[PDB]
């Protein structure tokens, strides 16, 4: 109730010992009483690294998107060894989106590395088993053997209707996921851990389908970009290896379903001037020659009979002179062209001084058409290139073109395929303009510069008309317990992509939120631009280029930060070699750099002096030391990961207040929120996102099941709380309801239509419907298009929130009336309450908690010691906490080496990894979430407490004591054991 | 936008005349070209005699037999007479509308790529 | 009533009798997935024969109703073994025990 | 309860010779954070060993090498008596010695 103190355990541990000799019964009780539990002490064991791999293929479905909606891919597997270093060999085959799918070495929710169907995002299949939301549901396959070393799945996927199907060997997946999320690009997708073959079979030629696709699916080797080529790359990569050692790898940068929608500038409603007349005759006057020219220098023949299988030249005449459809057809070119021009900026001139007149008409005898005439009309440019304003202008229009025609296939109902086919109205060019390769480009934009430089040659007047926030940036510092306070030291960063890689020195407490130089926890230098960094941005230096290595230098004696670029100190704009001056020791600096999209670095601490480039120049004879230059072990570093993961709210928060206001009579033991800085300087209005610390978990077991009845108390299974809107806040802006431990999302302006859910139709062979169970990560009245909800009056609204741990529903009502929600949840789930808030007033919201007549309050549900007892109360253990963007994650040492390479035109791409890997992992049990046992060396509270905990185990089996170390040999293994005693981090 | 419907379809001797209805219903932004293409079966599908807006006659690589084909714009409507007939012209006729008018191709290449499909009809010959 | 589910097929006809030692790697879990033992750390599997009650007792019933080399499932329930009163500190009172086994060379 | 023996018997003899070698060059980064981290705990896990009697002939010559190459010689460079070592090591080291 009191949460995680270490003092207690130091009671537990001299509870079991009496000044040399132990007591029995004491040892025992503890070992009775806390240890069966697995609760409240942090259990930990050994997992295996999870790696996922995908190919180079994004699939969404959108409103008017140039893409298809079905699907098909499919992986063999060539050789699986089970059960290497003693786990289950992790693999599993499926789809998974592109925006939120973002698996990282490590840590992870649960046990183990997070694979394919690990969060709502992805949908997996390991052979037996339909993973989602990292629940394993069991599939009646008629095979159900796992994925055997000679096995065959194929996915399919179809977007319509969405719904993603498995094939094992042909026998068709009894278990469908349906009706999930389609705000995101689906890619193929496998997750293994150490000792697996697979061969990625995409069809056409990477791969041969050995079973037939099901009719209407196309294969997914088609879908493949114009502009890109088919590659297996990491899903989410911080790390690559490279020739001189590892390169820090910044966000990736990702397309959208957005992105594959055409979204042209309507010209039709544009007015015409009679400019637009005036230039538009000798305009396609001009169209009409330069493509004579081309018909003479073709075999197209200088036929007047029209007939384009002889290649015969309609018009045959200098002069246009043709039938008002072909004169049309010929005019409406700059007539779409100058409207298109005009929805710009750009005007239309008038024959300035008369240009056109001036330019002549040269024309040659050698291209003599035999109808049209020696040469038809040649309109020779007086040498009036293109301005690169005009070229861009070219592009834009060329785009606009493309996004129209691309519009009118969609509406038509084709779809994009890197192999073209008439009948299903596919092509390979329907991709937006921007996404298109640059010939296709060339081939668009050829008339149009030719159209474009004869207007110009014409009196014409010149002139012109992943990345969201904490997404961006990638920060790796060294650990912690390297923080430097005296000497000299000196680390090197390549920049193998020019960019915005910030880099430098760093306090021990940098933020990750904060960019680095945005605040006063940082020193750094950014080359994209020279600037250097700290409170703000001044120039310096020079910008750099690809392969520029910066050696960045410390003095702490001198209290000094030097920036070297190739071995040359750069210098400030006053002409100061040291970038950076009067530099107090305080708690000490790290090295950093800030990597930013799509952005390769090599981070050279100085573990290899002969690898430390340039220090012969700069450092060696200055007195500077390569930072580890001694070091045995390489440094370990924290990149800053963007997973949104719930921490407490600080207590000096500078914009939010959290108010324990004590229950009263009258009034339930409640958590207010306030906002000091409303109405104000900083008044930021942002979602925030609020749970309370403790979860109330669900039976294992669902069975059926004024003043307080005492026997309906007493059988109660149900319990209540409620959530207090003040006046001032708007009820379009709460959301009332739970979350699952899996809630990871922190998007800007939610609402229910952005929450996670897949119902996981489960079903039988003949087709009947075996189960049509619904997950969802979250689950909160539409609080924003509430009936409650809907005129700002004085009245506060209250949302009640009852949930029956038995029957597995969770009723919401508001201010008495019941509402229509009924969410039914499957058991053993875990619900921390939450409230989703945007601050439109000083008093935002209340967590009520409390009671109702007949029912417990929450803390009987949280808290086990209470569990029977009728009176609201909050133990300290009870907190709110606000999501967090980022935070701080420990790079793992060892990374899974996994080889993916093409071994021909019939098999295809392969993916192979037979090097194992373990880590141990500690697991938090009511947050339901591990990371590295090594990950503990920052984190001193969970040190601490963990040491206790290691010191409550040996003195409970202390003294001989050999019931209770047999006990322990559950919580602590003998692997667990001896990699602890060879782990050296 | 413009959806085109081709019919017509009998069986008899050679010599027999043949009225094909394909019927645009639609924008006039297709009524540019109404163009034919014959799938034979298992041969490349190959072009027809086409006309452009205004009867425009222009005889294709397998106008072999009288392609007596026209076309009213009031309610765009196209009608090919195959009068003759020959054992090799038993195939599937696809019309398209297109804005593209015959062998006149100055534009870009999404203008050269607008084009409209139908369903077609298959005739044969006795 | 230990519920049994295969995962790596094997023979299939190999079953186990009273006085055949079945050699067993095991993986125990807890009804809500908390792992409570496991032979595979211990990289020797724990060498019992049927008939002698070495183990759970619904153990010795899905190990009988396996055959040699084919993973299944062990659902057992707490009536069965301790499972109501396992060895105090690692299994809860009244515990349903998953129990992810394989049988290996049966003597 | 039972652990593998055999295994402990030789993975105390291979760590600690690792942490022999390891404090033998001075290092930034020793094992744990500090030397004394570094040294005490192996050092009451090869004591234990060593008074239970689970370390063979030639394993307690390892030992004994191991603490001292040059007079010890059974007929790394630097022993591990000779460097230096905070009072938690000497206190483990006595023991050791007893």
């Amino acid at each position: 109730k009191h949460g995680r103190n270490h003092k207690v355990l130091d009671v537990l541990c001299s509870l079991c010992v009496c000044n040399g000799v132990a007591v029995r019964s004491n040892q025992d009780l503890i070992t009775e009483n806390l240890l069966p539990g697995r609760e409240l002490l942090l259990q930990t064991n050994l997992i295996n690294y999870v790696t996922s791999i995908r190919p180079n293929i994004f699939v969404g479905r959108a409103e008017g998107s140039t893409q298809y909606g079905k699907w098909y891919f499919e992986v063999m597997v060539d050789e699986v060894v089970p059960f290497l270093t003693a786990q289950a060999t992790h693999l599993r085959v499926g789809w998974a989106l592109t925006e939120g799918y973002s698996p990282y070495p490590g840590g992870g929710e649960g046990w183990g590395g997070n694979g394919v169907g690990d969060d709502l995002y992805s949908y997996g299949f390991d052979g037996l088993h339909l993973w989602t939301g990292h629940v394993a549901r069991p599939v009646t396959s008629p095979g159900q053997h796992l994925l055997a070393p000679e096995d065959v799945v194929s996915c399919c996927l179809d977007l319509s209707v969405p719904s993603i199907s498995f094939r094992i060997n042909g026998c068709p997946v009894q278990g469908v996921f349906e009706a999930f999320n389609l705000d995101g690009l689906f890619f193929p997708v496998v997750s293994f851990s150490a000792g697996v073959k697979v061969r990625f079979l995409l069809g056409g030629r990477h791969g041969e389908f050995k079973f037939l696709p099901p009719p209407g699916y196309a294969p997914c080797h088609e879908a493949v970009l114009p502009r890109e080529r088919l590659r297996l790359e990491p899903i989410k990569e911080y790390r690559r290896e490279g020739p001189r050692g590892p390169h820090l790898v910044g966000p990736s940068r990702c397309l959208s379903h957005t992105d594959f929608v055409p979204c042209p500038v309507d010209t039709v409603q544009i007015v015409l001037p009679p400019h637009l007349e005036r230039i538009r005759e000798k305009l396609a006057e001009n169209i009409h020659e330069l493509w004579a020219l081309t018909r003479i220098e073709q075999g197209w023949t200088y036929g007047p009979v029209r007939d384009d299988n002889k290649r015969l030249h309609p018009c045959l005449v200098n002069f246009h002179s043709l039938p008002e459809p072909e004169r049309n057809y010929n005019l409406q070119m700059s007539g779409e062209t100058l409207k298109t021009l005009l929805a710009l900026g750009c005007h239309v001139g008038m024959a300035d001084e008369k240009a056109e007149d001036n330019l002549k008409k040269t024309k040659l005898p050698k291209t003599y058409m035999m109808s049209n005439g020696y040469k038809p009309a040649p309109l020779d440019l007086s040498h009036v290139r293109l301005t690169p304003a005009q070229t861009t202008l070219v592009d834009r229009l060329a785009e606009n073109g493309h996004n129209v025609w691309a519009r009118d296939r969609v509406a038509q109902g084709w779809s994009y395929s890197a192999v073209q086919d008439i009948p299903a109205r596919r092509n390979p060019r329907l991709v937006p303009y921007r996404l298109l390769d640059e010939a296709t480009k060339r081939s668009n934009r050829d008339s149009l510069c030719q159209a474009v430089r004869t207007l110009l040659g014409y009196g014409y007047n010149i002139e012109p008309p992943n990345q969201s926030r904490w997404d961006r940036v990638r920060i790796f510092r060294a650990e912690k317990s390297y923080t430097v306070q005296s000497g000299r030291w000196y680390f090197e960063f390549e920049a193998v992509t020019t960019g915005e890689m910030r880099v430098g020195w760093a306090r021990p407490e940098l933020r990750p939120d904060v960019e680095l130089g945005a605040d006063e926890l940082a020193y750094v230098f950014n080359g994209h631009r020279g600037q250097r960094w700290h409170l703000g941005s001044e120039p310096f230096g020079r910008p750099w280029q690809s392969g520029d290595v910066v050696g960045c230098m410390i003095d702490l004696t001198e209290n000094t930060i030097i920036f070297t670029l190739n071995g040359e100190v750069l210098m400030s704009d006053s002409g100061s070699e040291t970038a950076f001056r009067e530099i107090e020791i305080g708690d000490g600096f790290l090295p950093v750099c800030s990597l930013g999209p799509g952005q390769v670095g090599h981070l050279n601490l100085g573990q290899d002096v002969s690898s430390l480039r340039f220090f012969a120049i700069c450092g060696l004879q200055e007195g500077f030391e390569p930072f580890a230059i001694n070091m045995q072990r390489p440094v370990t570093t924290w990149f800053s990961k963007s997973l949104p993961q719930f921490e407490p709210v600080p207590p000096e928060h500078p914009h939010y207040e959290v108010a324990r206001m004590d229950g009263t009579v009258d009034t339930p033991p409640c958590l207010r929120l306030a906002h000091r800085t409303w109405g104000s300087q900083n008044s930021l209005v942002e979602m925030l996102f609020l749970r309370l610390s403790l979860p109330v978990q669900f039976h294992q077991h669902f069975r059926c099941t004024n003043r307080d009845d005492p026997e309906i108390i007493l059988n109660t299974t149900t319990y209540y709380y409620s959530v207090r809107v003040f006046a001032g806040q708007e009820p379009s802006c709460v959301w009332v309801g739970w979350v699952t431990p899996d809630y990871h999302q922190h998007d800007m302006n939610f609402d229910l239509s952005k929450v996670r859910a897949v119902t996981v139709t489960m079903g039988d062979e003949q087709g009947n419907v075996h189960s049509s169970l619904k997950c969802s990560n979250c689950y909160m009245v539409w609080g924003g298009d509430f009936v409650s909800p809907g005129r700002i009056s004085h009245t506060d609204l209250v949302i009640g929130c009852l949930v029956d741990l038995a029957t597995g529903l969770m009723t919401f009502t508001a201010n008495g009336k019941e509402s229509n929600t009924f969410f039914q949840v499957e058991p053993n789930t875990k619900l921390f309450p939450a409230v989703f808030v945007l601050p439109t007033h000083q008093n935002v919201i209340q967590f009520e908690l409390g009671k109702q007549k007949n029912i417990m309050p929450l803390s009987a549900a949280m808290f086990l010691s209470e569990r029977k007892n009728p009176a609201p109360q909050c133990p300290p253990r009870l907190e709110v906490q606000m999501l967090m963007p980022v935070s701080w994650s420990r790079m793992p040492n060892h990374f899974l080496q996994v080889e993916t390479r093409r071994a021909g035109e019939r098999l295809g791409w392969a993916v192979q990894c037979q090097d194992p890997l373990t880590m141990m992992a500690l697991h938090i049990p009511e947050e339901n979430r591990c990371m590295d046992i090594l990950e503990l060396s920052e984190r001193l509270d969970l040190q601490r407490f963990h040491s206790h905990t290691l010191r409550l185990y040996r003195a409970v089996c202390a003294l001989g004591n050999n019931r209770v170390a047999h006990a322990l040999c559950s919580h602590v293994d003998q692997a667990q054991l001896l990699h602890a005693l060879e782990d050296a981090h | 936008q413009v959806q085109l419907q081709e019919s017509g379809g009998g069986l008899m001797q050679a010599g027999g005349s043949l009225r094909l209805s394909c019927t645009a219903s639609g924008s006039i932004f297709s009524i540019n070209s109404m163009g034919w293409y014959r799938q034979a079966p298992g041969k490349q599908r190959e072009l027809v005699a086409t006309i452009t807006s205004g009867n425009s006659i222009n005889y294709a690589d397998s106008v072999k037999g009288r392609f007596t084909i026209s076309r009213d714009n009031a309610k765009n409507t196209v009608y090919l007479q195959m009068n003759s007939l020959k054992p090799e012209d038993t195939a599937v006729y696809y019309c398209n509308a297109d804005r593209v008018p015959n062998g006149y191709n100055p534009w870009g290449t999404p203008n050269d790529e607008y084009d409209y499909w139908g369903q077609g009809t298959q005739v044969t010959v006795s | 009533g230990v519920e049994i589910e295969t995962i790596s097929p094997g023979d299939g006809r190999t079953f186990p009798k009273k006085g055949q030692t079945c050699v067993v790697h095991y993986t125990g879990m807890l009804q809500n997935g908390k792992k409570f033992d496991s032979s595979r750390d211990r990289n020797k599997p724990f060498k019992f024969r049927i008939g002698k009650q070495e183990v759970i007792k619904g153990f010795e019933e899905g190990a009988a109703q396996m055959s040699l080399g084919q993973r299944a499932k062990l659902t057992c329930t707490p009536d069965v073994a301790y499972g109501a009163t396992g060895h105090p500190g690692v299994i809860p009172p009244n515990a349903t025990l998953i129990f992810d086994v394989e049988l290996l060379n049966l003597e | 309860p039972a652990i593998p023996l055999e295994a402990l018997r030789d993975k105390a003899l291979r760590m600690l010779g690792e942490a022999v070698r390891d404090g033998g060059q001075h290092a930034r980064d020793p094992v744990g954070g500090s030397v004394e981290f570094q040294f005490v705990p192996v050092l009451k896990l090869v004591s234990t060993l060593l008074v239970m009697g689970i370390f063979g002939d030639e394993d307690v010559k390892q030992i004994l090498k191991m603490i001292e190459p040059e007079v010890f010689t059974e007929e790394l460079e630097e022993g591990l008596l000779q460097m230096k070592l905070p009072e938690s090591v000497k206190l483990q080291m006595c023991n050791l010695l007893e």
